[PDB]
């Protein structure tokens, strides 16, 4: 609710 | 001659082992696939929040990914990646929710970057449904639409989805479980 | 040393006996996944109808469930039960057939009690397809439809849905099969 | 065809 | 007693074998079911092709089949069945691409002949995006769409599709990979 | 495309 500039989460994927 | 036997026995412990282990990953592939939607939805059901919330306090699982979920058939694959003690600037204080692109098998006939608007969602469990969630329009410059190149892109969403103390003074957890959702347009195409 | 032999062989044989058994079991689970159906329309075939009917007659099996439908990807969870010799009112003279509420991973986020209405059909294999069924809207007040608190709720439905002798004298049987349809109006949500 | 009033079978789900 | 232990290693190594088979037939049986549809629309990916045109050339593997898809979840059951190097009139100058009807567990409910219009494909992975494809009505008096009595029909469809050349050297194929598409009309019914 | 006529393929099916 509080997400008006979705961002990346810190970094890393697999 | 007791060399020969032991080796047999030993070759077939091993193959039992192997076995085994194809079982477990096996029954891992039926809940996956038993779980799939193919409609641009997605509903993740976490139990075990308390333990888990702590096993991301600690440090040992920071975080969980959904089982994946499709537009369409054959269409993009994705799923949810949730932070239970929350990410970035949400850390300690929220419960953070990201949106994840996967490689698709179908990767080569989409389009690219991913650009279907994404909604977010904590589900309400009480009498009163009051659904938290919001929803983006995926930025194009952003790696994170990109067509895939390793196994998943870099998540994105909301490191700032809930606070810790509105969800978990809610009625949003109950028996111990929270439910996520995700809703991707797909009106848009093919 | 044939004690240690013997010992590591007999290990060895109740592993073989447990993975003979979950493979069996793995055989089941991808039946009933690849019988599943998400849009409230369950087609159930029962083969092998004379020799079941007679296990029915004789008590060694009186009733059989359907592979479980849903009315979308995390809906309901929903099967049929029939008794080919019949029950209550219709036993020895009538089939049977009965609706079930399943318990369902996602019966938090759903109405209760259930009340979307049901139809229960047989097929008429023949030429003419003069399909046999009756539908209900469920009543609130039936234990059939309260939010799980078992596996399955009791079955509700119509102890004398067709007279055995019409069943064996149509052509509803064919090639010692029959053909039973439940529909489930989903219309109505989410 | 002849289920007007929709019934319980006779006790035993599971 | 070693001919006692040599029998029972034998019996395992046995039974060890038939498991390992079972397992690598469940894993066919996943990817089948992981990769189906429900509604009338195939996407076929087929990998390798270099291997596989040559394969076809060399009369190793000349026909390809698709896995299974359905008009429905109790419907009709279909696939494509492809030609590499070409068949019939098409031998050694173009791919040719067949329709398939199989023999499905609900054939007993449906119409036949099998009359839906069918529409095959090769998708154009270049960013044009030019798909080349025809349809066709399927012609009651052909045994292509009769009802099933082996496991599947007789093949129907184009044996001069696409042109080798044509195909290899415009963008039909990326990555060593082509995708075929069928679909077929499923708004006639049930 | 050039599937004016749609044909059978030569022969066997299984």
């Amino acid at each position: 609710p509080s997400c008006p500039k979705p961002v990346q989460d810190t970094q890393p994927p697999e | 001659n007791t060399g020969l036997l032991e080796s047999q026995l030993s070759r077939h412990d091993q193959m039992l082992s192997v076995h085994d282990i194809r079982l477990a990953d096996m029954d891992l592939r039926f809940q996956v696939l038993e779980t799939a939607s193919y409609n641009g939805v997605l509903i993740w059901k976490i139990r075990d929040y308390k333990r888990r919330k702590q096993e991301a306090v600690m440090g040992k699982t920071l975080s969980l990914y959904s089982q994946p979920f499709y537009t369409g058939y054959f269409g993009y694959k994705m799923c949810a990646r949730v932070y239970l003690n929350g990410d970035g600037m949400g850390k300690g204080t929220h419960l953070s929710l990201f949106f994840v692109i996967m490689r698709g098998e179908y990767d080569a006939l989409l389009p690219w970057p991913f650009k279907q608007k994404v909604t977010l969602m904590l589900m309400d469990q009480g009498s009163s449904r009051r659904h938290l969630g919001d929803a983006f329009k995926p930025d194009p410059n952003s790696s994170s639409f990109k067509k895939p190149t390793g196994e998943m892109n870099i998540a994105s969403g909301c490191p700032v989805f809930v606070a810790q103390t509105v969800l978990e003074n809610g009625t949003y957890i109950k028996d111990d479980t929270i439910f996520i959702k995700v809703i991707v347009d797909t009106s848009d195409l093919p």
